[PDB]
């Protein structure tokens, strides 16, 4: 968010309108990722192997 | 009977019910139930793969309209 | 990458120094969430070995 | 950060590529120090299992 | 006298006698010494928070002086 924040105190303007899909999607993809829970050697469990 | 309606669920169960739905699918077009090697699994994920390289490349074209606009002009 | 690449060409320059920053440690974070997925190990199965 | 913070504002400016990769690396250090208090434990008593 | 004296001691026995002091000192305020929670500790430590936070503002201020000093004019 501060990324953002910065270019946009800085008078660039290039993120409005439809320039804001990329941060708006990268927030998404961080979601995505810290979401999957636990995998590991005694949590083995996992649709691979159920 | 039981399971009628609209109750609750769980992860479990939601996994479970796929797993009938890809074996019951494969009866009906190979007529056997074996599953040593399950193809219908592959089929359906090279179709995303596909879905998902058309979209990278829809990214890609928009990052270049931001680059090098054709409104450069005089 | 994408992100970053689209403010150079608006010629705001907002990075180095102080703006350089915020996406030179975000970008540890991701790889540091990659690691973890990895988790786990001593399985040592292996062409080489069967 | 208030060290680095108090030198622009003196107008020396000797931060930027050469200088800041001091600051840059000196930064990991710390979180490396901290991260190491991390291996207090492998267990969980957390309330959604009790 | 067994422990007279102004002999060497280790790290063990400071905090030996630490825990001493703890429970007598409750002995004298509350009269019971099963110490379910010990009291004292916390609102020692509470103490020791408001003198540090007091130390954040204040060495606050002083970085505050340095990016825009009085004599800056025009």
């Amino acid at each position: 968010g501060g990324m953002v924040a910065m270019v946009f105190a800085s008078g660039s303007h290039v993120f409005g309108g439809i320039g804001s899909i990329f941060p708006l999607f990268m927030m998404v993809g961080i979601m995505m990722m810290m979401f999957r829970g636990m995998g590991g050697g005694q949590q083995q469990m996992s649709r691979p192997k159920l | 009977g039981s399971g009628y309606g609209l109750g609750l669920s769980t992860r479990t169960q939601v996994t479970g019910y796929q797993f009938l739905a890809r074996r019951t699918a494969m009866a009906l077009t190979r007529w056997r139930v074996r599953m040593e090697i399950e193809p219908g699994r592959r089929q359906t994920l090279a179709v995303v793969a596909s879905v998902s390289a058309a979209l990278v490349i829809c990214l890609g074209a928009l990052l270049w309209s931001f680059i090098s606009p054709s409104g450069q002009l005089n």
